[PDB]
């Protein structure tokens, strides 16, 4: 929600992206996140979670529905590879506009 | 033992269930502490009904239903008659027709006058007592002994 | 995807099949070719249905005369719905391949309560109530009165069905239960009776066991029409228990009192009938002299003559006598008594009730009660249950036993004693299926080793093969934890149940496993009392609060409403990131009914080997009789009953679609060779000695690593 509040007023041309480095599998939230997923899809904010020591189901659906990618750390060397891969710009999909 | 109590003295049936029903020609609930009360005065008379009894007409039973008491006793007496085995009759219907007449006799004796039943039973006596009653009566002990083991 | 099976060519909808599927198909074709009953096990919850259905359809096409039809039975209607979905997909694929419709019909049967279109019976959900209301609406008396067309609510659907469906049968197609309800509404016919008639000409019929095992209702729809049909039972590893339940009848004091009240009402109704209409209803006596459904199977059932009970009053008196005998025999206070033949002999001697007249008691009850034009059978149902018991006891007691419990368990003194008539061997009741049908395939998942099943059920199997799931990735990584952080034995023995150290080890293991495992976890205990004791100990200690902080916790209770609400919230918790820890009992109906899939019950925890209490006397008869006959050791059967139950309650996570998941058994007993040997082959082969007896911490670490491995894509 904080990221969405800041990114809502961002220009349409730029690609709004979020990389959640998830460590604790639990997610205690005041409101259901499935509803927020709809707003994220409407706002075309790509969310690509990187889980740690857990294949979180809510984050899996978040990533695939919002267009981002989900990954889990095999080790520190693979963590380096994951973040270095995320460095590069992501391809623009149909929803993306220039 | 689940009965609330005797129609007159419902104290033992609450304190202890050891008392058992006593069957009578009246088909009429009674309890030993009340059997003493019947013995003291009348000596074989139902308290409310006043039905006479030859010698107290008392035998131990444990069926709360007086109708079942009378029916079971009457059936016990009737079984001494018409005890011929089924295989004695090759006819299919006759296997259970006579049993139908037997149970009709039982129901007749339970409520309706038993004079006709007694006359009929005399008629069946004169014929059955010669062979069938004696034979089945003797074979009852043999079959029971074999079945028990 | 056309597979060139050794026997023939078989179509298949999905793109690829694992080698275990090839093995399954070839073994199944071998059994069908031998035309002999057999048993086989396949791991996957889904996929086995499609492979089996495709092979059966191809075999039917190749040798239509060999197999008349397929009778595929499933545990529950919610489960059989998935089967009908699979069959619909397969039929659509085959129809697309062929390019035209073919004379193939497939349908599912279910209770009138589950499916019906009458608004009066719609609001009511209780099955006996639906049965009684439908019997009243469809009664021969109601039909005759409908012929008169008098002012009275008549169920038009059955009449229209009799008018039309009798003449025209449904051409072909696949109809789920819900879709069949819509079809019945559209055509003004019964979704139930229409399917019942289609059973005569249907290629595939699917219904639960209680539609095919209990002689009361099974026989009528499983008549000799299917002389040579492929009958298949799916996931029917708990077939012995259901087959026993189909025979066991429980008599209680409250039920007996209700029976007595119903009998009084019966007598009053008989008097009213005598004063109102006597001759027309007396014609029943003539047809009886000429000579709720009977519980006697095909050959055991007899219809020579009703017996000495030939009139309403005579039958009523007979029932009064038997009810009085049962009432007193139950009121007796004493130790548990067993008496299969002695009960019948004592009944006959004490109350003068001959076994032959007692045999036809239930059938004559059905006929006489029909004569009375009663409002419904729901009110008199207890009397019908008592009559079924009365006829069964006089029918046979060679492989049965009457148990009397003056005192119930869990109560030092209770005024509601219970008389059980639990069976001891399921072969007696399942004999008609094997004998009538040329071959029966008991396809099951999580099956405890097949060798026992022929001993319990008297049949000669053709094939005995165990199929192991093979995938490019190790979907399942089961483990057994017997040593805690204290290196102390963690067996959940009866004498070791009270051990606070063992309870603490279980709590700490659950805490760490919930900390590492992703959202969704289910833990199965051995009994409600044991689960409550462990939960209370954890509550007294701080472990439970830490578990609550780490993840949400839900618990199961005997009440079905609370169970359903808790499971409904558990599903939402699994969907969300909170996660959930569902504590349940292995014998709980929730464990058998529920199915765990991807992101549901990810890590299955088994706290203690599931063993039934060693005091329930019913199991004593069931077990010592098996020792005496068929020669099964008591310990052997007990361990088999534990391992089969554990496999049932732990095999859900591998449902289908290759969804990862780990099965952890927190009990050193599972590490024993006998338990491992009796464990299903597919789980055991994956299990290895390296992880056989991991400590709590080591198990947690390996679980974390395995979850890491499974997280990444293929
Ligand atoms: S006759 Fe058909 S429509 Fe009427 S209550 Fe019975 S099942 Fe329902
Ligand atoms: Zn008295
Ligand atoms: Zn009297």
């Amino acid at each position: 929600s904080i990221a969405m509040q800041t990114l809502k007023h961002m220009p349409g041309h730029t690609s709004r992206e979020v990389l959640i480095i998830f460590s604790s599998l639990t997610t205690c939230d005041p409101s259901n996140i499935y509803d927020l997923i709809k707003t994220l899809k409407a706002a075309k904010i790509r969310v690509s979670v990187i889980g740690l020591s857990a294949e979180v189901r809510v984050c899996t659906v978040l990533a695939r529905e919002t267009g981002g990618t989900y990954h889990v750390i095999l080790d520190e060397s693979h963590y380096k590879e994951l973040l270095t891969h995320h460095v590069s710009p992501p391809p623009a999909s149909s929803s993306s506009e220039c | 033992m689940d009965d609330q109590g005797c129609p007159r003295c419902k104290t033992t049936k609450y304190r202890n269930p050891s008392l058992k029903l006593m069957v009578n020609v009246c088909g009429h609930t009674l309890c030993e502490s009340c059997v003493d009360l019947l013995f003291v005065r009348g000596a074989g008379n139902c308290p409310e009904c006043g039905t006479p009894l030859r010698k107290s007409n008392f035998r131990v039973q444990l069926f709360e239903d007086p109708t079942v008491d009378k029916e079971v006793e009457i059936r016990k007496k009737v079984l001494k008659i018409y005890n011929k085995r089924e295989e004695d009759f090759p006819s299919l219907r006759e296997y259970n027709d006579f049993l139908e007449e037997v149970e009709e006799i039982v129901f007749n004796l339970t409520n309706n006058v038993d004079l006709d039943n007694t006359k009929k039973k005399m008629e069946i006596y004169q014929k059955e007592n010669k062979d069938v009653i004696q034979k089945n009566k003797l074979k009852l002990t043999r079959e029971q002994e074999e079945l028990e083991e | 995807m056309k597979l060139n099976v050794d026997g023939l060519l078989v179509y298949f909808p999905y793109d690829y099949i694992y080698p275990e599927q090839f093995s399954y198909m070839r073994e199944l074709k071998r059994t069908l070719d031998a035309k002999g009953h057999g048993v086989l096990e396949m791991p996957s919850g889904t996929g086995k249905t499609v492979s089996l259905l495709a092979l059966i359809m191809a075999y039917q096409r190749a040798y239509p005369l060999e197999v008349t039809k397929l009778i595929y039975c499933s545990r529950t209607v919610p489960e059989i719905e998935k089967v009908i979905e699979e069959l619909r997909k397969l039929l659509n694929f085959y129809e697309k391949q062929e390019g035209e419709k073919l004379p193939f019909l497939g349908l599912a049967l279910s209770s009138r309560k589950n499916l019906c279109i009458h608004p009066e019976v719609t609001p009511l959900r209780f099955g006996k109530d639906v049965d009684g209301k439908c019997h009243s609406l469809t009664a021969s008396y109601v039909r005759a009165q409908y012929q008169h067309d008098t002012s009275l609510p008549h169920c038009r659907f059955y009449e229209e069905f009799d008018a039309h469906g009798r003449e025209v049968p449904l051409p072909a197609g696949i109809y789920n239960l819900d879709d069949l309800k819509a079809l019945g509404r559209r055509q003004g016919w019964c979704p139930y009776f229409l399917a019942r008639y289609s059973i005569l000409h249907a290629n595939v019929v699917v219904y639960s066991y209680h539609y095919l095992l209990d002689p009361k209702i099974a026989d009528l729809v499983s008549k000799e029409l299917a002389r040579k049909a492929v009958v298949v039972f799916d996931e029917a590893h708990n077939i012995d228990n259901v087959c026993i339940d189909s025979m066991s009848v429980n008599l209680t004091r409250r039920t007996l009192d209700r029976c007595q009240g119903n009998l009084e009402t019966l007598q009053k109704t008989v008097l009213r009938i005598k004063e109102t209409d006597e001759q027309r209803l007396r014609d029943e006596y003539r047809r009886l002299v000429e000579g709720a459904n009977p519980v006697l199977p095909d050959e055991v059932l007899q219809e020579a003559v009703p017996g000495s009970i030939r009139t309403a009053e005579h039958f009523l008196g007979f029932l009064r006598r038997l009810l009085e005998y049962v009432k007193w025999r139950l009121r007796v206070q004493h130790v548990v008594q067993e008496s299969p033949p002695a009960f019948l002999s004592g009944l006959a001697q004490r109350v003068c009730i001959q076994r032959k007249p007692l045999r036809f008691c239930a059938e004559r009850l059905r006929s006489l009660l029909h004569t009375l034009e009663i409002t419904d059978l729901a009110d008199f149902s207890p009397l019908t249950l008592l009559a079924n018991f009365a006829t069964l006891v006089s029918t046979y007691a060679k492989g049965f036993t009457i148990i009397i419990e003056p005192f119930d368990d869990r109560t030092p003194t209770i005024a509601n004693p219970i008389l059980h008539f639990s069976c001891m061997d399921a072969s007696l009741a399942i004999k008609p299926v094997f004998e009538r049908f040329q071959s029966v395939i008991i396809t099951s998942g999580t099956l405890s080793p097949l060798d026992i099943y022929p001993k319990i059920l008297d049949f000669h199997p053709v094939t005995m093969a165990t199929f192991t799931m093979t995938l490019a990735r190790v979907c399942l990584c089961p483990m057994i934890i017997g040593r805690g952080n204290d290196q102390v034995a963690i067996s959940s023995k009866f004498e070791t149940r009270e051990d606070i150290a063992v309870i603490r080890n279980y709590g700490n293991l659950l805490l760490e496993m919930s900390a590492v495992v992703p959202d969704g976890i289910v833990a199965f205990f051995t009994s409600y009392q044991y689960m409550e004791s462990t939960v209370a100990s954890w509550y007294e200690q701080g472990i439970l609060e830490n578990i609550q902080r780490n993840k949400l916790l839900f618990i199961e209770t005997q009440d079905g409403a609370e169970t359903s609400v808790a499971l409904e919230k558990y599903q939402e918790a699994c969907e969300n990131g909170r996660g959930a820890i569902l504590l349940s009992v292995a014998r709980g109906k929730v464990s058998e009914g529920i199915d765990f899939v991807h992101h549901y019950g990810r890590a299955v925890i088994m706290f203690g080997v599931p063993y039934v209490y060693t005091q329930s006397r019913i199991l004593k008869a069931r077990l010592e009789y098996l020792r005496d006959q068929f020669q099964i050791r008591e310990n052997d059967f007990l361990t088999f009953d534990a391992m089969r139950h554990a496999a049932q309650c732990v095999g859900r996570a591998i449902r289908g679609k290759t969804d990862y998941g780990l099965m952890v058994f927190a009990d050193k007993r599972f590490a024993r060779g006998d338990k491992r040997g009796k464990l299903p082959r597919w789980i055991q082969e994956h299990l290895t000695d390296a992880n056989l007896n991991l400590t709590v911490d080591e198990g947690v670490q390996v679980a974390k690593y395995f979850l890491r491995q499974m997280a990444q894509p293929f």
